[PDB]
Formats: C-alpha cells, structure tokens, sequence
C-alpha cells in the first residue's frame, strides 16, 4: 500500500 | 493537422490561378442565347 | 467575447464524481516532458511544437479536482525555497514583519510521485474527403485526424519501484465543409456565391482530456491491486469505476 | 493619436468592485512562463512568439488592482538585492548620504505565492466566410478565432501544498469585411471600386482579461474553502461573486 | 471523440499471456536514445524527428505488463533523489508531518538493466501505385512503407557482461485510395465528383509493438540459455513460446 | 537634412509643466526588458525586433525631465564600479594625478526603484482601405494601426512591496495615399501618371510617448495615495493633474 | 490568426495575377453595344 | 503488418556457422562514430544524417552472435556505474533489500577492444536508366547505387598497439520500374493507365551487413597471424574461412 | 512517409494548375451535339 | 579614387568653434550599445545590422575635437592593462630595455563618464514618388527617409547620479531619379534610351552627425545648470551657443 | 598568372618618402575589430562579412613601412609567451640545445599603442547608368560606389589618455560597360553579338589604402602638437607633409 | 539516393505542368475520324 | 561535382517544362503526309 | 568565382525555358521551301 492521511 | 478556411475564388480572397479555369468552366456551361 | 472557465470533456465530469477514499495521498509532480519530438509543419513556424509544453500543470490540476490527491508544488520548488530563505534569514534577527512571526514548518513531502511523458504525436493518421459538383453548383467536405498519447506512471518514493503505468490516447479531429456557386444566370450575367466553414479540435484541449482519462485509470488500478482503499467496499461496483474497468482490455488493430 | 491607459474588458470592471476582505494577503509572483511552445506562422518572423512573454507583469498588476493582495517584487529580486547591498555596504562606513541614514528593515516575505503558466495556444479553432457576387457588384466576409488558456495556482509557502488551481480560457476573434465593384458602365467606360476593413483582437489584451478572470476564480474559491474571510458574512451573496460562482460548472463539448 | 486506452497490436495480447516464472526480476531502464539520426522531410518542420523520443517510457511499460519484471524508475532518478532529500533533511529535526514519520528504506537496486536504442529508421523502402482511367471516370491507389528497428540488450549489473541482445523490426504502412469523375453529361452540363481516403500507420504505435516483440525475444532466450527459470518445466512447450522460438531464424534477402 | 533634438509629443509638454514637489526622489532604473517577444515580419530580417531594446534609457530621460526624480545610473553600474576601482587603487598609493586627489564618497542609493516591461506588441489591429477608379483615372488609400503597451511599477526598496503599477497604451498609425492615371488621350497616344505617398509613425517615437504618459500616471497616483507630497495643497487641482485624473477610468471594449 | 487587409485588384495595391480574370469576367458581362 | 526479427543478409548466416574456438575473448566496444560527415539531400531535412548513428550497437550484436566474443557494456558505463553506486552505498548500511545482499564483484574488463568508424559515405556512384515509348504505350527503368565503408580495428589493451585493421564496403542499390499508357482509343475516348514501383535498399540494413562482414575478416585474420587459436587445426580449411580468405585480395579499379 | 489527402480538382481545394488540363480533356471527350 | 578625411556635416564646423572653457574635463566612454535591435531587410543579409556597431569610437572622436574634453581609453582597457603588466613584471627585474626605464604612473581616471545608446532605428518613415509619361518619353522620382536617434547622458562618477541627458535625432534621406525613352521613330526603327541616378545618405555618416550634435547639447546644458564654467561670462551670448539654446524646445507632432 | 607583391595606391608611395625622425617609437597594435556590423547581400553567402577581418595585420604592416615605428607583436602574444615558456622551462635544466643557450631578455614593451576600428561600411551610396539603343545596336554603362571609414587613435600607455584620433574614408568604385547587337541583316539571317566588361575595386585593397592614409594623418599631427620631433626643423615644410596638412579641413555636405 | 514513386499524370497525384504536353501528344497521335 | 542521371523527357520522370519544346521540334520535322 | 559548364539547349541537360526561343529563332531563319 501507500499511506493515506486524511 | 490544421484546417484553414480559404475562398476558392479570386473574386474574394483566393488563389488567383484558378480564375481562368472558373470562367472557362462557366462559359462552357451556359445555354443562354442572345435575346433579340 | 468574454472569458470563462476552460471547457471540459466528458472525462472531467467522469473524474469529479469518483467515489470517496478513506484519505488523500500526497503526490509530487516534477516534470512531464514533451517527448514527442514533433514540431508543426508548414505554414506554421519551424520552431513551434505540435504539443504544448504545459503537460506538467495539466496533471496537477487533474489530480487536484479528483478529490483523491493533495499535490505539492515541485515545479516552482526553486522559487519556493527562495521565499523561505527570505523568511528564515529574517527569523534569526528581530527584523520580522507582523506576518511570518511564527516559525514555519518544513516542506511536506509525498508518499508517491506520478511522472510521465507525452509518448509521441502523429499527424494525419486518417484523411479523406467527398466532393461533387453538378452544373455550376456543388459542395465538398474534408477531414484529417491526428493522434496523441500520454504516459503516466506512479513511483513509490520509499523504494523506487514503479507501482502502475498506463498509456492513454486521444484523436484530434479537424474537418472542413464548403460549398460554392459559379454559374451563368440569364444572358451576360454571372451569379456567384461561396459559403465555407472549418473546425479544428484544440490539441491543448485533447491533451487535457487524455490526462484526465489517465488519472482515472491510475486510481481504479490502485483499488484493484490494493495500493489504496475506498471508503466502502460496497462502492467497488460504482458505475463510473466499471466503465473504466471494462475499458482495461485495449482495442485491436 | 495620443497615448492613454491600457483599455480593459468587462472583467476589470468586475474585478475592481469585489467586496472588501478583513485584511490583505502578501503574495509573491516569481515567473509565469510561456508554456504554449507556439510561434507565429507565415508571413511573420520564425522567431516571434504567438503569446507575449509578459504574463508575469500582467498578474502582479491584476492582483494589485483587486484590493485583496499586496504583491512583493520577486521578478526584479536580483536588482533589488543589489540596491540594498549598495546601502548596506555604505551603512557600515560613515559615508551615507542624507538619504538612507536610517537602517533598512528586511525584505517582507509572503504567506502565499501564486504561480502558473499559459497552458497552450491554439490558432484557427474555427474559420468561415460568406461571399456572394451578382453582376459586377458583391461582398464577402471572413472570420478566424484563436484560443488561449491560462493556469494559475496558489501555493502555501509554509508547507508547500497547492491550495487551489483554476484554468481560464479566452477566444481571440479576428474578422474581415470587404466589398468590391468591377463593372462596365455605359459603352467603353469602366467603373470600379473597393472598400474593405479588417479587425484583429489583440492577444496582448485577451491574455490580460484571461488573467483578470482567473484572479476572481481564485478569490471566490478561497471564500468557499475557508482559506480567507470576507469582511462581512452578509456579503457572501454579492452579485459579483454569484456571477463567478454559477460559472464554476465548466462548459461541455 | 472520447479518449481511451492506447490501442495495442497482436504482440501485446501475445506478451500478456506469457507463462508464469518462479519470481520477478528487478530491472532498471536508464535511457533508450533515438540513434536513428533521421528527421522528417518536407512539408514537415526541419526539426521534427522521424521517431519519437519516448522509447524509454515505452519499454518500462512493456516490461511491467509482462508479469516478469519489476521496473525501477531511473529516468526520474534526479527528481526521486530530490524528494528523499526533503524527507531526510526533515527527519533529523522534529518537523516531520504526520506522513513520512517512519524512516524510509534505501533505494531498491536491480540485478539486470536492459538498455538499447532505435537502430536506424529508413523511409520509403518500397513504393508503388496503380492508376487507370477510362472516359471521364477512374481511380488510383498508392502505398509507401517505411521501416524501423529496435535494439535491446540485457546487461548483468554485477560483472558488466551483456547476456543477450536482439534486434526487432517493423514496417510502417501508408496508403491512399482515390477516385474521381470529370465528364460532360448531356450537352453543356458538367458532372464532376471526387472521393478519396488515406491512412498512415502511426510510427508511435509501430515503435510500441516493435519493443513489445523484443521483450518476448528477451524472455524466451533467457529460458533457453538458463538465465532464469519458468515455474514449470512442462510449460517449456507453451504455444506462445514456440511461436517466438520458430521465429529465431531470421528472414533472408 | 540637419540633426536636431528628438521630436516630442503632447505628453512631453504635458510632463514638463507638472507642479513642483517639496523634494525630489532618488530612483534607480535597472532594466526594462522587451517582453513582447515579437519580431518584424517579411520583408524585414528575421532577427529584427518589432520594439527597440532601448526602453531603459527612455524612462531615465523621462524621469529626469519630469523635475520630480533624480535618477541614478545602474545600467552602466559595471562600468561605474570599474572607474572607481581605478581611483581607489591609486588612492592608496601616492600616484594620484592632480584630479581625484580628494577621497570619493560612496554611491548614492535610492529610496524607490521603478521597473517594468513592454507588455506585448500587436501588429495590424485594424486595417482598411478605399479605392475607386472611373475611366482611366482613380485613387486609393490604406491604413494599418499597430498597438504597444508599457508596464511601469514603483518598488519600495526598503520592504520590497510594489507601491503602484500602471499600464499605458499607444496606437502606431501607418497609412498610404496613392493616385494614378493610365488613359488613351487622342488617337495612338498614351498619357500616364502616378503620384503616391506613405507615412509610418515611428515605433521608436510612440514608445517614448507611452513611457512619458506612464510617468504622469505614476506621479499623480502618488499624490492620491499619499506616497509623496506636492509643494502646495492648493495645486492639487492643477489642470494638468485633473487631465490625468479623469483618465484613470479605463476605456471599454 | 492575423487578418491583413489587401486589395483584390491590381489597379490598386494587389496581386497582379487576377487582372486577367477581372477583365475577362467584366467583358463577358457587358451588354452595351456601340452607339451609332 | 506484424513485427518480427530484423532481417539478415547472407553474411549473418555466414557468421553464425564459424568454427569453434578454444575460448571466448572479452571485448569492449566504446564508440563507433559517424565519421562520414554526410547528410541527406533534398527533399529530406537538412539535419538528417545519411548513415544512422547506431553503429556501436550493431557491432556489439554482431560480436555476440559470432560465438567468439563476450562483449562488455561500455556505452552505458555511466549508467552502469550509477546502479552499482546505489548498491554499494546501501551495502554499508543494513538497509539492503532481499536482493543484492551478497557483495558484488568488480567490473569484468577486456583483453582487446575493437573500435572503428564509418569511413565515408558516397551517394550516386553510378546511375542510369532506359526508357522507351511507342505510340501511346511505354515504360522506363532507373537505378542509383550508393556506397558505404566501415573501418574496424582491434586494439590490444595491455600495450596499446593495433593488432589488425580491415575496411569493408557495401553498395546500397535503389531502383524504380514504371509503365504508363496515354492513348486515344476509338473516337473521342481517352484510355489511360499507369503502374509503377520503386525499391530502396535500407542503409540501416546495409550497414549491419557491412559490419557483420568485417567481423569475419577480423576473426579469420587472427587465426592467420596467431592472435588466437581454433579448437582444431584440422578446421583451418573450413569452407566458410576459405571463402573469406580468398577475398583478402582486394578488387581493382 | 506521410500520405496527405488532397483534391486533384481546383473547383475544390486543389492545385489550380491542372484546371486547364481538366477542361481540355473533357471537351476532347464529349460527343453531345447541340439539340435543335 | 583616393582616400581622404571622413567628410563632416555642418555640426562638426559648429562643434569646433565652441568658446573656450577654463579647463578640460577628463571623461571615460566605456560602451555605447546598438540598442535599436533592427537589422537590414531584403536583399541584404539577415545578419547585417541597420546601424553600425561603432558608436563608441564616434563619441570619443567627437569629444576630442570639441576642445573641452580629454578622453581616456576604456574600450581597450583590457589591452592597456596587459601592456602595463609587461612593463611592471619587467620593472622588478633588471631586464628593462632602454625604453620604459622610468617608473610609470597610475591610470588617469575621470570625473565624469558619458554613456548612452542608439535609441531605436526606424526605416521608411516617409515615402513617395511622382512619375509621368507622355507618348514614349517620361521620367519618375522616388524618395525614402529613415530615422535614427541617439541618447547620451553624463554620469558623475563620485556619487552616481545622472547630471544631464539628451536625445538627438537625424533623418537619413534616400532618393532616386530616372528617365527613359521607348518610342518608334520613323517606320520600323526603335529609338530607346534610359538615364537614371540614385543616392543614399550613409547611415554611418548620419550617426556621426547625430552624436556631434548631442555633444553640443551636453556642453551648452552644463553652462546653464552650472556644471562647468566658460572662460568668460561675456561669451555666454556666443552665436553658436544661442543657436543650440533656441533649439532646446523640441518639435511637435 | 604568377604571384607578386600586393599592389599599392598613391598613399603607400606617399607614406614611404616621409621625412626622417630622430628616433623610432615602439608601438603595440592589439586588435582592430570589424565594428561595421555589415555582411554581404545576395547572391553572396549570409555569413560573409563585407569588410575583411584582417585590419589588425594591415596597420602593423603600414606602421612598419613608415620608417617611424617599430611594432611589437601582441596579436600572437599567446603564441609568443608559449614559445618562451618552452625555452625557460628548459633553461633551468641542462637540456638546452645548441640554440637558446644564452638567457633571453624580457619582452620589449611600447610607449604608445594605436588602436581603432572600421567605423561603418555603407553600400550603394551612389548609383547610376546610361543606356541607349538605336535600331538593333546599342550600349549601356552602370556604376555603384560603396564607402568605408577607418578610425585610428593613439593611446599613451603611461597615463591612459588618447593623444590623437583621426577618421579616414575611401570610396570603393564598381562599374560595368556592355554593348550588344541583335539585328536582322539581309533576309532571313540574324546577326548577333555582345561584348561586356565589369570591374570591382577590391575592398581588401581600399581598406589598406584607408589605413595607410590614416597613419600619415597620425604622424603629421604629432609633429604639430609636439608629440614627437622631426630630425630637422627645416623639413617641417616638406611637400608630403603640406599635402596632408592642407587636407586637415574636412569636406562638406 | 532515395527513389520515391510519383505518378507522371495530373489526373492522378502528379505534377500538373505536363498535362498540356500529355493531351497534345495524344491528339497528335489519334487517327480516329468522326463516325457518320 | 556529383552527376545525377535524369530523364530529359516528361513522359518519363523528367522536368515537365520541355514537353512543349519536344513536341514542337518533332512536328516541325515530320514529312509524313496523310495516306489516302 | 566558379565557372560551371551547362548546356544551353533543353535537348541536352539544360534550362527548359529557352526551348521556345531556340525553335522560334530557327524557324525565322530557314529559307528551305517544300520540294515538290
């Protein structure tokens, strides 16, 4: 994955 | 590519070379005789 | 005329209503070069490129409206670092103005970085025309269609591998409709008329819609390979996603 | 003729009467490049660009008249730093003149920095013309319209993210009206006349009105996303703002 | 028209269904130069290259869809190292954002690196045409075919030797079909018509299919010389592999 | 002919009789670039610019005659620093000549610095012509008008903000009047004559009058916003100032 | 693009090639006989 | 059409079946420059070279298929050293991935290094044509042949002497066959036809076969002067070797 | 190379030089007499 | 022909008889650039400038003949410093020749430095012509006049302010007179003659007279503003000075 | 033909018989640039200059034959310093050859240094021609004259002032004489003849004679202002000197 | 060099200048009289 | 310099301008009368 | 400058424009009548 910050 | 509009008639803004073909193709087509 | 927003194709209305993710992804777009190598022919100048050199600023807009990405400006990074040097050199002294009194935080950096190019431009793929004239009066049409192709690939900035890469295409249609009269009406009079109209699709606008298509292929592929999650598993079957999932098989020629 | 102010479109009268904010925003505009890549065709020179290279000085003017921004000169920053070096090297000695005796404060630096480009220029999007001649006497018209597009994006200088980005467009209209007579009036005499007139919209002037439109799209979007506040919440429904808020849906083609 | 995926030839459907390996091979593709030296003739611009300069981004896509390779981005390595410097300089301080709090690992580096060039482009290898007209009415055809050639070689990064090298070719076909009427139908009337159509194969698309062919020649040769193993020895006789193994004898002229 | 002073428009007679300030303002003009990007078309050379590259030396003259500014030479600053190095290196030794025995003071530096560009040049904005011929004898006229625009902005050198910015325009008029005779006067004789005359307004001279207008817009705006004071408040209603204050509303199109 | 005004008549400043078409199209149109 | 392997001449079938040596020779090919200096004439672009710039990648392929040499990549040496720096800088830390855990060995370096150039290109050495027409119906042929020449020399890397040097040549044949009919068949009808065909030998392909010939002249000369041994002395009289040993006497003109 | 479509007739957008050959090849082919 | 001195206009005879000062002023002229940007049109070469690049060496001559200035060579300063290095390095040793045994003094440096540019060149400001032919015999004239403009400004080298600045203009006149005969004298004989003559004023010579005028405007202005004194107050009313003082009001258009 | 000395004008015979000084003056000539900026028009190449770039080597010859100056080579100074470095590095060791065993003295340096430029070149200052033809037989002439101008100034190397400066001019005359016959002599026979001849003065030779004139103006002016002495005061009235002293008043136009 | 195929006839895609020579060389060759 | 072979006849690949001179020089040379 | 040899006749390799002047100057010079 790639990190999602929201 | 790019389409530019140009008049095909040298009466308007156009290439003056096809004027001689334009008048010769019209005078080979008229059927109108002299009214007398 | 009066100015307005840049007009959009069906792809932008398709891109805006994408389903919501759980969180947005920080992304840096450094440079998208004009790798076509193609310039415009005669009667244009010998120096004018066929594709505009602004594909970098088109992707960053398209990522921003997608409601999935938060882009970070790296094209004007040399100007952004110069503005922070003006702050930081003044921050050591007491000569700060009323603005920028608080200490600035460092640059936000991204988890991915999408980059790519415009992979070739081909002019006059197909051409044709139908003309017909009876006695004095006739008409003719023409058309030429060009082709453009855009590569986009997502790079993981931690390792350096390439996660996904897609190639989208677009056909630039140009046509021309004309009709003319040159005829002898009744003796020694010459009736004559001409009405024409052309239309060129702007390659500035077809490049924007080829990039907007390539973002939806990037976003939908990430949901497939597990790169990122949607906010709900039930919206996997979204009607915008299944439109761009049944296009994943390429056309044949 | 005599010189005057540069003429303005409806967008400048639209931009000037914007509602008042609480405070102005310091902004730096470094460079807006001509990313169209398009040069002028024949019979112009091969080197002359189609879009003028002065889009940087057009935005800084448009931000200044907006009564919302206080621009800071960063285009002539290399000349501005050289003038302060002439002061500061003289300030250490007693050789200061009567001016500049007081110590200068540091450079004011900005909270945002708007940058962008001219995203493509497309010539001859539409063309046409109607001509007609009866016996000796007739007339004809023509028109060509070009298209320009300008990107503008606001960068937060603290973090580096891009807060908002808009693309505005403008159509440059050029036309020509002509009429001519070539006829034999009474035997062996030749009457002949010609009256014509053309008009080209200046792309220098359409670029200025496409940038002035893009600033109002930047200012109105900031009130929507809460980037900055108006001076009164009751003036959210201003009749200039709702004109540029109902244009936020783009045209379709 | 509306944008879609880039269309593919038979080679991409041939490349996708390759048999599965035991593991994938990390590979770096640095640069594939346009070593043809050929530019487009008149009436195109003097500066436009005959082959697009994007052969690097075409191979990395073709290696990625092959399900055999994991490419690592080295073309944007100068931009990738700049993004990690923004992280690493912030990692020493406490000014990291909520993202990138974890320490990043080093760059993944490859075991092989395929590189190569486009070895020459030759225009108008064959040309011809058949035209015929009876009284007033006739038709004619034409064709021109160009030729392209792509070199690809796999370099072992440990020692520096070249493991395998192949040259693939492709013929770009362009043709034109036209028919016209110019005839005197019944006295002093002139019937006249013209219908034509051309078609140019895009060299952007033939370059993509010449690279996709060269990857299958690279993969199949590695199974022969023992560079890498398939997942099963029984799938040595795969019907895609034996198609590209009975093509290993070159054509003669 | 014999040389004389450069001829001036109405703007220079308008600029010279400005009301007196309390004191003059030191000002540096570094560089005013030709940001039009436009070169001259055929039959001129491909390299000749449409606007002269001497807008820097035109503003410094216009500021000097205004009786409001004391300009400081920064364009030849690299030559001015080299002359003072020849003095200062000789001042340490006893090898000074009879001149320059006294120690020189440091460079006077300015409080403001006006800079700007020529924002675009547009050729053939309007064109037209009326021709008419009866039997053998007739005449015709033509006209073409170009357009130029100059930006000027005043920068505070202490902080770096931009105090005021104006855009002035000017239309370069070119016309041509011609008449000709080609007629058979009495049998087998041919009378024939032709008289013509053209006139081009020099763009060298219209650039000078567009800069001289922009200085009065800069000076009058400073009295409005309180940047600098007049010598008397009663001369706020000066008849030159109210001419350039009722022009502050721009023309519409 | 840029519209430049040009006279379509070689009597004025114009392209001299369409003079032969201009006189031939006018002499194919006149009906005036010789007054006598 | 569909892509395939690059077609080969008789020289590649001649090169592949060379007799076996005792061992292979490591060889580096750095650069083979286009030392012809010749560009393509009209109607091609002024910038397009007559010979392709890819003679370096053609020799390395030809040495590889010869079953005598193991080439080492020195053309992409700057990219190969950059990949090993990414490994070696990570090898010091514990941040190596699962690949490249083992320490890499140094670069394999060669005992010889063959280099050379393309020594001149001459266009239209011979030309001719025969045309003939009887009443209405006839035909014509043409031909032009160009010439290319390639130098290759083997350098001992220990001392620096040149062991052997050969010059191979090749003639590029281009021809054209055409036939046409223009005849009055029965009264006031016009029969008319035209059939033509041209063929240009690709200089991309003749350069490849001139290099493949020069390798066999290099290999056979080494067996003569004792530079390297065959696997058996009885295969000195191989029927491929005696073909290229009785060609060692050059043609005369 | 690149095949561009062009009309061979100066009535449409075409090279105006072959108009004189087009009308001469058609008037050498017509058999239609004057109806009377 | 035989060479002579360069011919002079009325301005050089006007400049030479200026009244005497009390002392001369040392002055450095570094560079006067061709800031016109204008090149010569067809049929001249595309590279030839319209104004000669030697305006620096024209001013230094004009200052020298004025009997008011002592110019110091700064254009060949890089060659002058190299000659003194050859002396000074030999002066330390005993290897000086019979010349230069005495120690040289330092460079004389100036109190002012005049610099400037050629501010624009405009070709074909006015054109015209009158032609007339009766039966066989006639004549015609033509004329074209160009325009040049030169800026000169005097810089105080101590502070850096600009003391005075003037703009002088000059019109380059070119004309042509021609007459021709083409007539049938008595049956089947053809008399025919033609006599013509043109004249172009040399722009090399009009540039020299525009600079010589600008020096008298600089010298006369210094007597007005008290920059320097005449040798007698009674010669304030000199008849050369009052000619250039009643020209200080510029012409109007 | 066979080579010989370069032909000379009257100025070289005028320069050689100058009266004798007391001693010669060492002089360095560094560079005389082609400051005309003018290139040759059509049909010559676009790159060929109108004036040859060898004015430096023409002055050094003209100073040498004058029997007044001893020139020192500074144009090949970079090659002269390299030859002395080969001596001086060998002089420290015992490896000097039989030549150069003695220690060399330092470079002789000069008291003055004359430098200058070619101040403009103007083509077709005057043109004309007379042609006339009676029945069948006639003739015509033409002429064009160009103009060149050379600046030379003498710089004192001790202080840096300019002692004297002169401008010499020269007119390059080109003409053409032609006659032709085209006549019907007795029935159905055609007599026809043509004889022509042109002559261009070489601008290479007129530049040499304009420099040789400027040296005599430099030498004669030095005797007037007391820069240097003749060997006898009685030869002040030399008949070569009074020829160039009564030319010191310039011609008028 | 490079041999490009081109039609020698302006009826097809060809140089329009040799149309006048093509029709004149054919009308100088026909022997067909008028059938009546 | 370089000698390139070119046909001097516009029937083959050649310059189309000398077709009118080629037919006029042949019709000024034929002596063949009409067989009847 | 450089003198290049060129044939002045379009029968050989030459400029095709002076063919019409070459045949007209020869047919204005021949005195040969028809032998009968």
């Amino acid at each position: 994955v790639v990190p999602q910050y929201g | 590519g790019t389409m530019t509009f140009q008049f095909r008639n040298p009466n308007f803004g156009g290439n003056p070379n096809n004027g001689a073909f334009l008048l010769n193709s019209a005078q080979a087509q008229n059927s109108y005789k002299d009214p007398s | 005329a009066r100015p307005t927003l840049m007009p959009r194709a069906q792809s932008y209305k398709d891109l805006t209503h994408l389903p919501a993710p759980t969180g947005k992804i920080f992304v840096s777009v450094y440079n998208i070069q004009d790798e076509t190598g193609q310039f415009k022919p005669y009667p244009a100048s010998n120096f004018s490129t066929a594709v505009p050199q602004s594909a970098t600023a088109m992707l960053v807009t398209a990522l921003k409206d997608s409601r999935w990405f938060i882009p970070l400006e790296r094209q004007g990074l040399q100007n952004l670092l110069n503005e922070r040097k003006i702050i930081r050199a003044a921050q050591e002294n007491g000569t700060v103005a009323i603005n920028n009194r608080i200490p600035l935080q460092s640059l936000t950096a991204a988890n991915i970085m999408v980059e790519g190019s415009i992979i070739g431009y081909e002019s006059n793929v197909k051409s044709g025309g139908v003309g017909a004239r009876y006695f004095g009066i006739g008409a003719d049409t023409q058309y030429q269609l060009d082709q453009i192709a855009v590569n986009l690939r997502v790079v993981n900035v931690s390792t350096g591998e390439i996660l996904s890469s897609v190639n989208t295409s677009k056909t630039i249609l140009s046509y021309e409709v004309q009709a003319g009269v040159f005829r002898f009406i009744d003796y020694q009079r010459l009736l004559e008329g001409e009405v024409g109209y052309t239309s060129n699709e702007p390659v500035m606008l077809c490049l924007m819609s080829a990039i907007e298509t390539g973002v939806i292929f990037l976003i939908n592929d990430g949901i497939d390979r597990g790169l990122w999650d949607l906010q709900n598993k039930a919206e996997r079957q979204n009607d915008i996603l299944v439109k761009y999932r049944h296009m994943s098989v390429p056309p044949e020629s």
